[PDB]
């Protein structure tokens, strides 16, 4: 299963999956930030 | 539980009180407990310890417990009394002006706990019953102490006017038989007073139901409170066009007869005073000068106060603040100083550089004329502010000072203590005092007494 | 008493033993089982030092020396 | 690696030896509001000595006027020896005379 | 808020408002400031009356039905941040999913929020039950020769888990690698606090205050419009502080926000401020100096006393009582000398010192006194021979 | 005035602080100076004189 | 002379005009971690029993 | 999280009755009346229905703390009416008036306003 | 190459000193933010006069 | 940070009246008219429009709306 | 009971937004319990649960969620066959006890777009829409009049959520206040003193003090009572103002009445003989 794991300013998945260094193919930078869960949360209105 | 903080200054600073658990979290307390532990809810937290067995609970409860707590062997009086809000509002609602229907009544009657079931005749039976305010004051009364005077209100004549036959003048303070039979109740009646209500009661009624003419006080005082209403706004801080010119007249004659003292000095014939440079003769001189004039109107103002402002009426129940801060207010701020004199020349024989070299006047060297109301001049908010520092300092010194004094102090006298044979003896037995105190009384419970052989 | 590698169980041998560091106590699972002189390990516990003075730390009873480049302090 | 130090720790020299008075100069920026900031890096510390001195450099001197804020100082155990520079007040860098 | 760009920023610890707003009364220094840019608090309608006590002493009664409304709400995150060390010859840390079959840790809090990888990912909730990063340190690696094996053998646990912000969601989370060429991560947790007793506040001119009760709606005390006030001061707090300014700045700000222009209040001028204000706020229809009739909510009787109400620019301070509380049954002890935790954020006990044992002493409750000083924080049972004082 | 007509302008015209200084009309007084000088409130007292 | 105990609390307090003089409200949550040890007797086992 | 749940103000719990009785322990013909989960709004105005009534010789009602969601209602009758009966007139009649004026309002909204829908 | 001189931020010698408010928000980088503060591995220290 | 649904004091509603207020303001220097055709009576509902500081508008300005 | 009065009403004034009226011979206990009921017992239906599938937005999701339970909703037809939740035999939720809305938007233009309250679309028929444009050939609408602007979106940032709404009344939480405020005015001359004025001539006359045209200023009187009481309720625009008052009158009834029902639960289960 994929890690996902976006991207700054390219804006596009890492999808980096693995334990091989990170680092953006295409885009120059190196900095990660974790996509978010599918998993459902809920909010309370109050 | 134990309840504590920190720092803890006299055993009273840590008392016991029984846990009533609620939501939100914080320690909620009563708010009569606030000055024994010196707590302001401002940001103060505080500790508690629970004990873990029946014996330490079973000391605590008989010991430390806070009803126990009231009055204080430091002093023979109150360590805890009526305060703030309700202090303030005791005096509105005692006033015989205040009359009361059947439905408000019941209501109060209502909130109070040890009530005898039967309820009062009113004061006043026809056109409609009415009960008067001191009427209702005197079912929460325990029992039936008594004591006259312990008011020493502002009011009337002070010396002289209760031998002006005594127009009951409503001001002086009278219980008998557990009934407030006339005055107003204040500060010194209900305060940390020698001769409190308070104070009599525990003596009287015992710990117990002292506690409950606590609580009986406040639930009921503070419930009329809620429909009767308190504040402070712009028009409790403002006097008539009248006061406002004499004020400032006084202030315009006081400052040309500082100008006139300067001329005096300056033709060198003023002539000094005893044991003094004439340097210190002329300052001893324009200090007595101004603070004359501060107090000049600083009288006027409060005479010029209409019955009404609810400044005067937190002042008079000694509730919070006094004369002085009236006078500020209202009048005129007068001379600031630093280290007991007026304020320095800081630059060559200047205070700030809006000045001319040696200028003695009251305002270019540290004299406010004007009232927190109107606002302070420039210069006259520096040497203010220069006012301000003297008292934030002195702070954070005698904080560690007196830490230190006192640790060093109870670390000696520890050990000292009253043996079963009354001798007070310290650690390796000797004796310090044959009877404790020479007498061998209990410091809480002696009172002042007037010897009548003196005569 | 050497027989340990954590277990003491009285009624059974044992299969876990739960560290509850909020508790201060040791616990297994299928009974009831406290059993703990507990330690939440000692390195976390000296290190009280904090709103004194942290920047010179004067509670440092212990230097770091960094051994495992060498062999010999 | 030098400079990397002594500016990160708030010490101040050889470590080994000196930094008995001069300690303390660097600090973390405290960022809680935007004001927090402006009057940080405004702040300006008189150096003392420390634990119960009781004398005159905490009052405030008449030649602030203009110059430091009248009041504006820790309302804890240092008031009055670390000051905050008044709102147009400035500092010299300073050159050569010749 | 504090600056712009905070989203972007893995500040260790931040609080922002939801609803800033400038004040109505200003100072034209202000606008050098950039203070209208990024302002730190709420224009509040105040009443300074005495009401129902839950406001006497520097504590205030606040409207809820206001802070339902967001009325200060904020937000809060605390970014942790964890490092992959190698760390010298024969050990190492690793960002992975810890077993309790295959390390040394076995910590009672929950593993399973965490990803495979040893570190959650944004949105999903976590709590002081919950562990954020899975990380495991590989230290013996097999020096305890002959299959001493068994389970949890190659390496110990030492991840970080949640102490403090004991409830929250995760904001954002990032990987990346530090100067070291390490490999890093921040993550960050978003909490909300609302503003309840125990918050401390504070107005401009120096006085702050907890909160001491809050009243909805239908409680409070009204008046015309029903404009019920968020917030009752005690009026106690102005006559001994003398706070003056804070009286005018209501009145000052009444006749801001009803003639619409946004207030002067700059310290030395000729605007004969107290006249001036008072004269313009009646012409627009009110008690000149400010007074309103107001009724109770209790009984909606009228109260005989006119209240001063009005706007006051109020501060919501980082003093806030959920993260101020404590307690401790038994815990955590530091074989030093075996007393408990003095470092609160590992689950402290408060200090008993030498003047807190000199008042049990002044008390005379000498059982008591042992007690605090020996069963409930250090008891011990030695030895001693009877010939010689020697513990040997 | 035509001082502060420059100020106004300076919202487009090219103009800056360093300008008015220029002109001296303000200048810089450090402490020690400040104890020779004679420095009055305001323009309001300095001209009621 | 001045440990460190168990059994202690601390949190901001705030005023409250219905307590009596010697009573002091406690958070839920601090009242639910902190114990007491009561000893078993044949009169308050029932009670104890449903704790 | 030390908050409790806001429904919780309001909504019954299955271990409480809605009302309880108690007899005084003075003086005769006084009841003690406890209503859970209800404020001023109820409370407030069941005091004033008895005040109304001539033979009612005390009517009160205090909510013991503002945290904890219950009020009393003493109220003392003459020798000769029960208490209980009184309060169960009271509500009757603060029914029949809430009603009444309920009525009266609807019909005088039936007046020819055209905004009525 | 001799060493590594730490830079103060939005000075002359800090690049964000050269570009416009756009552009500075284009980096990320707040306008109103005042600078004069060091960066040192990751935490913003400033020294006290 | 944008305009709250409904006055804090109150309850009036108010995020919908600020799009129409600068729209008043460009046409006329009129703050009290533009407060007043906008229905904002007293003046709880009034403070809160006239004290606002749309963050929002600066905040948006950054490209990456992307993380 | 003989003694009860039965009051009176006079409308003075309806819009579509206030109804401002006059209840005469009653008693302030009444009025102010009636005012009380006004604020909270009266239901509602607003946004309860919040569900957020992508936020993209640079506003964070419980602000998001914050705005949008506060937005107002029409109920008229329906908040009274709704049922409420925790009574409702249905795990979770169901058609029968709660209405469903849906938010998608993106931003793919170039220019800033805005979320607003048209945008949210109600599952449920639109029986139950939002406040502002629907039926609405209304002058109140003016320029954008999008009732509220959830968030405001740049090029590349988007929003998908669900929420649920829920029957409730005010006291529970203030997004349920079917109130923009309540007007209460009683004895505008101050003939009774329940108010004691310091120098009366510092003080404005209401529009109801006009009878002493006069400056005479309250002439007294000690053997009167509090009568003739002034209203002026105004809606949120989420119910209309008279059903907020026909309804609050309704649900105080209903209040009574259950409390009459336990009061006899006492006299039939555990017969009353305590007292
Ligand atoms: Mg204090
Ligand atoms: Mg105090
Ligand atoms: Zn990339
Ligand atoms: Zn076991
Ligand atoms: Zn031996
Ligand atoms: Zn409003
Ligand atoms: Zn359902």
């Amino acid at each position: 299963q994929p890690m996902i794991y976006i991207c700054g300013e390219c804006h596009t998945e890492n999808e980096i999956k693995s334990r091989d260094p990170i680092r953006c193919r295409e885009c120059g930078y190196r900095i990660m930030y974790k996509k978010r869960t599918k998993r459902l949360v809920v909010f309370d209105a109050r | 539980v134990i309840f504590n903080r920190q720092p803890t200054l006299h055993k009273m600073s840590m008392m016991g009180h029984r846990v009533r658990i609620l939501p939100w979290s914080t320690f909620r307390l009563n708010l009569s407990v606030t000055t024994p532990y010196n707590a302001d809810f401002d940001g103060d937290e505080m500790n508690l310890h629970l004990p873990q067995s029946l014996e330490t609970r079973a000391e605590i409860q008989e010991l430390a417990m806070v009803p126990r707590m009231i009055v204080t062997p430091q002093s023979n009086r109150p360590v805890m009394g009526i305060v703030q809000d309700t202090l303030t509002a005791v005096r509105k609602f005692t006033k015989r002006d205040v009359f009361l229907e059947r439905g408000e009544v019941m209501n109060l009657l209502m909130f109070l706990s040890t009530w005898d079931g039967k309820v009062p005749q009113p004061a006043i039976l026809k056109p409609r019953p009415l009960w008067t305010g001191k009427q209702i004051f005197s079912l929460i009364i325990p029992g039936h102490i008594n004591c006259i005077r312990t008011h020493s209100t502002h009011p009337d004549d002070e010396d002289s006017g209760p031998y002006k036959h005594i127009s009951p003048g409503d001001t002086k303070v009278v219980v008998e038989n557990g009934e407030l039979i006339m005055g107003i109740l204040c500060k010194k009646s209900l305060g940390t007073s020698a001769g409190s209500l308070v104070h009599i009661s525990y003596l009287e009624m015992g710990h117990d139901i002292t506690r409950l003419f606590y609580s009986n006080i406040q639930t009921v005082i503070n419930n009329w409170l809620l429909i009767e209403g308190h504040t402070i706004g712009i028009g409790d801080s403002i006097a008539d066009s009248k006061t406002y010119q004499d004020i400032q007249n006084t202030i315009k004659k006081a400052k040309q007869d500082v100008i006139e003292v300067i001329e005096k000095a300056h033709n060198n014939e003023l002539e000094p005073t005893p044991g003094n440079t004439l340097r210190q003769t002329f300052e001893n001189q324009v200090n007595r000068i101004l603070n004359d004039a501060r107090d000049k109107t600083g009288s006027s103002a409060q005479k010029s106060l209409s019955e009404y402002n609810n400044f005067k009426s937190m002042v008079v129940s000694g509730a919070k603040g006094s004369k002085i801060n009236i006078s500020q207010v209202i009048a005129v701020v007068g001379q600031q100083n630093v280290e007991g004199k007026r304020i320095p020349f800081g630059f060559k024989h200047r205070t700030l550089p809006h000045f001319i070299k040696d200028d003695y006047g009251p305002e270019s060297r540290g004299f406010v004329e004007n009232s927190y109301l109107a606002g302070l001049t420039p210069t006259e908010f520096f040497f203010h502010a220069m006012g301000g520092r003297e008292g934030l300092i002195d702070t954070a010194v005698k904080t560690a000072e007196t830490g230190y004094i006192q640790r060093r102090l109870i670390k000696s006298m520890e050990s000292v203590m009253v043996k079963y044979d009354a001798t007070v003896r310290n650690s390796i037995n000797q004796v310090v005092q044959l009877r404790y105190g020479e007498d061998g009384l209990a410091g809480e419970s002696v009172e002042f007494q007037n010897l009548a052989t003196l005569k | 008493l050497d027989a340990l590698p954590r277990v003491t169980c009285p009624n059974h041998p044992d299969a876990i033993l739960v560290e509850d560091y909020r508790a201060g106590d040791m616990i297994c699972p299928e009974c009831g089982l406290v059993v703990g002189d507990r330690v939440i390990d000692v390195g976390s516990e000296w290190r009280t030092f904090s709103n004194d003075k942290a920047t010179k730390d004067p509670s440092r009873v212990g230097d770091s020396q960094n051994p495992l480049l060498s062999d010999g302090d | 690696d030098g400079l990397k130090y002594s500016l990160a720790t708030g010490n101040w020299g050889d470590q080994k030896k000196a930094h008995q008075a001069r300690a303390g100069v660097s600090q973390v920026l405290n960022r809680l509001t935007f004001a927090s900031t402006l009057s940080h890096l405004r702040r300006l510390n008189s150096p003392i000595g420390r634990d119960g001195k009781l004398a005159k450099p905490r009052q405030l001197h008449n030649t602030l006027w203009g110059m430091v804020c009248p009041a504006e100082t820790p309302e804890g155990h240092a008031v009055g020896l670390v000051k905050n520079l008044a709102l147009m007040a400035y500092i010299s860098v300073g050159s050569q005379p010749s | 808020v504090y600056i712009t760009n905070f989203h972007v920023r893995m500040d260790t610890l931040a609080h922002v408002l939801y609803y800033p707003q400038k004040p109505l009364v200003t100072t034209r220094s202000m606008e050098y400031l950039r203070f209208r840019e990024l302002p730190a608090g709420i224009n509040s309608i105040v009443a300074i009356a005495s009401y129902t006590g839950y406001n006497q002493e520097d504590s205030v009664i606040m409207n809820r039905s206001a802070v339902d409304r967001g009325f200060f709400r904020s937000v809060f995150y605390r970014s942790y941040k964890e490092q992959e060390s190698k760390k010298g010859f024969d050990q190492e840390e690793v960002f992975e999913k810890p077993t309790r079959e295959t390390c040394q840790g076995m910590r009672h809090a929950i593993y399973d929020k965490l990803d495979d990888d040893g570190l959650i990912a944004p949105g999903v909730r976590v709590s002081g039950d919950d562990v954020i990063i899975g990380k495991t340190v590989t230290l013996p690696e097999n020096e305890d020769e002959l299959e001493s094996t068994n389970r949890r053998y190659t390496k110990r646990d030492c991840s970080t888990f949640l102490r403090t912000s004991e409830t929250g969601i995760v904001d954002q989370v990032m990987v990346t690698l530090n100067q070291e060429g390490y490999k890093f991560c921040k993550i960050r947790v978003r909490s909300v606090r609302i503003p309840q007793i125990g918050d401390k506040f504070a107005s401009r001119h120096g006085q702050k205050g907890t909160c001491g009760i809050q009243y909805r709606q239908e409680d409070m005390p009204f008046t015309c419009e029903g404009i019920t006030p968020d917030i009752i001061i005690n009026p106690h707090a102005i006559p001994s502080r003398m706070t003056i300014g804070h009286l005018i700045e209501c009145l000052q700000g009444k006749v801001s926000a009803n003639k619409g222009e946004i207030g002067d209040a700059t310290p030395f001028n000729d605007a004969v401020n107290v006249q001036k204000i008072s004269n313009l706020l009646s012409d627009y229809g009110y008690h000149l100096r400010g007074n309103e009739v107001l009724y109770n909510g209790f009984t909606g009787r009228k109260i005989t006393s006119q209240i001063f109400i009005g706007p006051t620019y109020y501060q919501r301070l980082k003093h806030m009582v959920d993260d101020k509380i404590h307690s401790r049954a038994r815990g955590p002890i530091q074989i030093l000398n075996r007393q408990p935790m003095e470092g609160r954020s590992r689950d402290g006990g408060l200090r008993f010192g030498e003047m807190e044992r000199d008042c049990q002493i002044a008390h005379g409750a000498a059982q008591f006194l042992r007690e605090r000083l020996f069963e409930a924080s250090d008891p011990y049972q030695v030895h001693v021979c009877n010939l010689c004082g020697i513990m040997a | 005035k035509r001082h502060i007509d420059q100020l106004k302008e300076r919202e487009y015209n090219n103009y800056s602080w360093q300008d008015l200084v220029a002109s001296g009309v303000v200048e810089y007084i450090d402490t020690l100076e400040e104890e020779t000088v004679m420095l009055a409130m305001t323009p309001d007292d300095l001209q009621e004189k | 002379m001045g440990k460190r105990v168990d059994f202690s609390a601390r949190t901001v307090i705030t005023p409250d005009p219905n307590l009596s003089i010697d009573q002091v409200g406690v958070p839920r949550s601090i009242a639910a971690n902190m114990t007491f040890a009561e000893i078993v007797t044949p009169f308050n086992i029932d009670r104890l029993q449903e704790l | 999280m030390n908050a409790p749940p806001a429904f919780e103000s309001f909504l019954l719990f299955e271990g409480e009755k809605k009302i309880t009785i108690n007899k005084d322990t003075k003086v005769p013909n006084a009841c003690l009346f406890t209503i859970n989960k209800e404020d001023h709004t109820l409370g407030n105005i069941i005091k004033s229905q008895l005040l109304k009534d001539p033979q009612v010789l005390f009517a009160g009602y205090k909510v013991p703390h503002p945290l904890e969601h219950k009020i009393i209602i003493r109220v003392q009758t003459t020798p000769d009416y029960s208490p209980q009966e009184a309060f169960t007139n009271a509500i009757t009649d603060l029914i029949s008036e809430l009603s009444l004026l309920e009525e009266r309002f609807r019909v005088a909204i039936k007046d020819k306003q055209e905004g009525i829908e | 190459f001799i060493g590594k001189i730490p830079i103060m931020l939005r000075s002359t010698y800090c690049l964000l000193n050269g570009l416009t408010d756009r552009d500075l928000c284009e980096l990320n980088e707040c306008p109103l933010d005042p600078g004069g503060y060091f960066i040192i591995n990751g935490s913003e220290k400033v020294l006290i006069a | 940070m944008i305009i709250p649904v409904r006055c804090f004091t109150c309850g009036k509603i108010v995020g919908n009246k600020w799009e129409a207020y600068l729209g008043l303001l460009q046409a006329e220097y009129t703050e009290g008219d533009a407060l007043d055709a906008l229905g904002l009576k007293r003046y709880c509902c009034r403070r809160m429009l006239l004290a606002h500081v749309d963050l929002i508008e600066k905040l948006l300005n950054y490209a990456p709306l992307e993380k | 009971m003989p003694y009860a009065n039965q009051p009176t009403v006079r409308i003075t004034e309806l819009t579509d937004e206030n109804v401002k009226f006059i209840i005469e011979n009653t008693d302030l206990a009444v009025a102010n319990s009636i005012r009380r009921v006004f604020i909270a017992e009266v239901p509602i239906i607003a946004i309860d649960w919040v569900q957020i599938d992508a936020n993209s937005s640079v506003l964070h999701d419980e602000f998001i969620a914050h705005r949008l339970g506060l937005i107002p909703l029409i109920s008229d037809d329906i908040v009274d066959k709704l049922q409420y939740s925790r009574d409702c035999t249905c795990e979770e939720f169901c058609p029968e006890c709660s209405v469903e809305f849906t938010l998608d938007v993106r931003c793919n233009e170039d220019q800033t777009r805005h979320v607003t309250s048209r945008d949210l679309i109600s599952n449920s028929p639109r029986v139950i829409p939002v406040t502002s444009r629907n039926r609405d050939n209304d002058p109140n609408d003016y320029v954008e009049q999008d009732d509220i602007l959830i968030v405001k979106l740049r090029k590349g940032q988007e929003l998908r959520l669900r929420a649920y709404a829920k029957k409730g009344f005010g006291k529970e939480h203030a997004k349920w206040n079917p109130t923009a405020g309540v007007a209460f005015e009683y004895d505008p001359d101050n003939a009774l003193r329940h108010t004691v004025y310091p120098k009366p001539e510092e003080w404005p006359k209401s529009e109801y003090s006009e009878l002493d045209e006069d400056e005479s200023q309250a002439p007294y009187d000690p053997n009167g009572k509090p009568e003739r009481f002034y209203y002026n309720v105004e809606s949120c625009g989420s119910l209309r103002p008279e059903t907020i008052v026909l309804s609050a009158l309704s649900g105080l009834k209903k209040k009574l009445s259950d409390l009459q029902t336990q009061l006899s639960h006492e006299i039939q289960s555990d017969v009353l003989t305590i007292n």
